[PDB]
RNA sequence: GUAGUCUGCCAUACGCAGGAAGACCCGCUGAACUGAAGCAUCUCAUUAAGCGGAGGAAAAGAAACUAACUAGGAUUCCCUU
RNA sequence: UAAGUCAGAUGGAAUGCUGCGCGAUUCAGAGUAAAAGCCUCGUAUGACCAACCGCAAGCUUACGAUGGACCGGGGAGAGUC
RNA sequence: UAGUGUGAACGAAAGAUGAAAAGAACUCUAAAACAGAGGGUGAAAAGUUCCUGAACUUGCUUAGGGUUAAGGCUAUUUAUA
RNA sequence: UAUUACAGAUCCUAAUUGAAGUAGCGAUUAUCCAGGCUUGUAUCCUGGGGGCUGAUGAGGAGUAGGGUUUCUGGACAACUU
RNA sequence: AAGUCUCUAAGCAAUGGAUGUCUUGGCUCCUCACACGAUGAAGAACGUGGCAUAAUGUGUUAAGUAACCGGAGUUGCAAACAUCAUGACAGGUUAAUCUUUGAAUGCAAAUUGCGCUAAACUCGAUCGAGAAGCAUGGGUGUGACAGUACUACA
């Protein structure tokens, strides 16, 4: 009853791909589990640090912040 | 074939620009026929090509740049383009003799108390 | 399928052009071995879920 | 004993700084001294090696062949020479690789570079020996 | 009718705000497990999570202050009390 | 930026084994076909020659600034304590 | 990262050929890039998730025990008490 | 000086036994004969018997979902009891 | 009273990855720094190398180009180029170029949807197109409109 025959009409989409996360944008509420979008800032909380940092800078490429690091450590050495 | 970038300065620029056209051409023939003939050779002939197209693109936005910069340069709110690049934070931060001038009544005092040399005798 | 967006043809086409065997010059070169391509699947198999 | 702290003792940083070192210090890494014809012409024991020169090894299968270096390598941190080949089972000749702190150098091909390099390093073994007072 | 002002709204010229990060810092909001061999005041704690906001440090700071003396003299921190 | 790729035997290879030299303001460390003060990079230590050598703020000789004493004065934060 | 869940989230295993690829030519049996056998490379196969290669389990060879489930201890002339 | 001695924790992780060549290889109409291609086919293809599905059909086509499964050529280490 | 069975031991193997030896990785303590963003950040997507899927560079100037500073091949195969310089390239900066996005900002968005513009710019042969503009909020200035709000002179 609950198990294999009610798994059958499982053919569509409560969430979908998001703009700013590209990852679980839910499609009737309209935001994205993961980000928060749209909401202008970004999710996250402090009871899922391990988590965020998954997300947060670093883990991108970091294309005009890593040569303000490389000036920094010119200045002092 | 390939040519400098020392050289490309001292020419005008509408001889750049017939140079420009006639180098782009010759690229696009080449990425018709390396479908065809494929093979070596022809591959660094599209590389080098490529390349030097860059230098011609290069070498005219630099004569833009500092021809147009010199027409903007010593007047009141330039172009966004022709500004320096800088911080957020040490554009917004105010000039250091706006946040070190003196009040009236401190800089007249500072005629007469302000931090003088002295020494001891042995 | 049929009538998919732009954005999710997009998708289907990277997903598919990424699935291929690794080359063989990569082994040649760096002489590390063991390498597999980790975007590779069977679209059986596992569903992208995208 | 070193005195400069910012210079690292420990042997896990300095094999570290030594195979992911920029390209400048792998070519004067990449060095070896000069056969005694060659001390008193240049005035200088110690020279980095290229593909211009030829070189000498004492001690091995290949022992005691001149031959010009075909190709360096700083990646694999040894050199390429001619004349040093065993072939395969294959008749096909391999050139075999050698580290060139084992080997002379024999002859030298002068560069600009090169010859600023030297009369560099004659003026300072002149002040060096002048001050130590041999 | 015109000529000043007052109030409101719209359009435009020039620089500013937002978002990231948040260990440390500033302002709010605010638990329970737990201990009391039970439990309700009390404790854990003016803590965790939550909301808002800064800087390379922040906040504090030049007496409506201590003291009772043979008198000290802004603020901050360490030792002791 | 010092001083043996020393000689002999063994070995695929010597930096080890036996014996004789030499350096040290450098026996921190690493690389090198095997354990290296003297094979290479270094380490040590002073000497060497280029680059700069300026930004604001205040000066600069007296009724100009500052202070003491004496004469004559005004006031000191309200829905706050 | 692989991978799981509609989702918030969750999250592994996996290092070492040799000094140097010198990474095994060519021949024979075979339908044959099946699998070997000759022959070679190297100091030594260490022969490709290849240094050393333990235990459990298994195969082959050699030697004994067996109606007492097997093992242990003591005693000797070693299969008995 | 200590992350310092293991047989047990329905301990943790990693590999491996007996049971065992045993249980079992289901559901779906039904296969048979001669040729082709091959080292090798009842199975891959051709021809001919004998059958099944029997218009809500294992027929021809689409939403949702899947995402190259479509098509041609070559291939059989693995998978399609 | 039979054994190729079963039990035990030794030697050579198969399986398995313990032990021992190695270490360009961690962990901690101390030091110095924090100068991200409307001049478009952090984050996401897709491009791009001769053989390149991931990652790393980088944005139709796409493993880079220009200038200054280093100064000779930083790896398998293939190809080209460069030597006392008209200067090789996996070097290091700075400046260009800077795709679709994102605070995301012309109005939207599960859509490659739907707009607007004085000149100049650039192709296009007066008139089209591209290129580049156009967000909200608040500050100072400038202008315009609204009012039986206040007031003077009619």
């Amino acid at each position: 009853g609950a198990g294999t025959p009610s798994f059958g009409p499982r053919h569509n989409k409560t969430h979908t791909i998001c703009r700013r996360c590209g990852n679980c944008f839910h499609i009737q509420k309209s935001k994205c589990a993961k980000c928060g979008y749209p909401d202008a800032t970004m999710r996250h909380y402090d009871w899922e640090k391990k988590a965020h940092r998954k997300r947060a800078q670093g883990s991108g490429e970091m294309r005009h912040l890593k040569v303000t690091f490389a000036k920094l450590q010119r200045a002092y050495a | 074939g390939h040519l400098k970038g020392k050289e490309l300065i001292k020419k005008t620029r509408q001889e750049l620009l017939d140079e420009l056209a006639g180098l782009e051409k010759k690229l696009f023939e080449l990425k018709g026929q390396k479908a065809a003939s494929a093979a070596a050779t022809k591959l660094t002939e599209i590389k080098n090509t490529r390349r030097d197209v860059a230098r011609v693109k290069s070498i005219l936005m630099v004569s833009q740049r500092k021809a147009l910069q010199e027409k903007y340069a010593k007047a009141k709110l330039v172009p966004i383009d022709l500004r320096k690049h800088q911080e957020k934070s040490l554009r917004n931060k105010l000039a250091p003799k706006y946040a070190n001038k003196l009040t009236a009544q401190e800089s007249r005092r500072h005629k007469c108390l302000f931090e003088r040399k002295f020494a001891l005798k042995a | 399928a049929a009538h998919k967006t732009l954005r999710t043809k997009r998708i289907l086409c990277k997903a598919m052009k990424v699935n291929r065997p690794m080359p063989q010059f990569i082994r040649q070169m760096t002489g590390v071995r063991h390498i597999r391509n980790p975007l590779t699947r069977h679209w059986r198999r596992r569903k992208m879920n995208i | 004993v070193k005195t400069n702290p910012f210079v690292s003792s420990q042997a896990r940083k300095v094999r570290k700084s030594y195979f992911n070192a920029k390209k400048d210090a792998k070519h004067v890494a990449m060095s070896a001294p000069l056969s005694k014809e060659l001390q008193e012409a240049n005035g200088i024991k110690r020279l980095p090696i290229r593909r211009d020169d030829e070189v000498m090894i004492f001690s091995g299968r290949m022992q005691n062949r001149t031959g010009k270096v075909t190709a360096v390598k700083l990646s694999e941190m040894r050199i390429y020479v001619d004349t040093f080949t065993t072939e395969k089972i294959n008749g096909q000749a391999v050139s075999f690789p050698v580290h060139p702190s084992n080997v002379v150098i024999t002859k030298l091909k002068m560069d600009k570079a090169r010859k600023n390099l030297i009369e560099l390093r004659r003026l300072g073994r002149d002040q060096i020996l002048a001050k130590l007072g041999h």
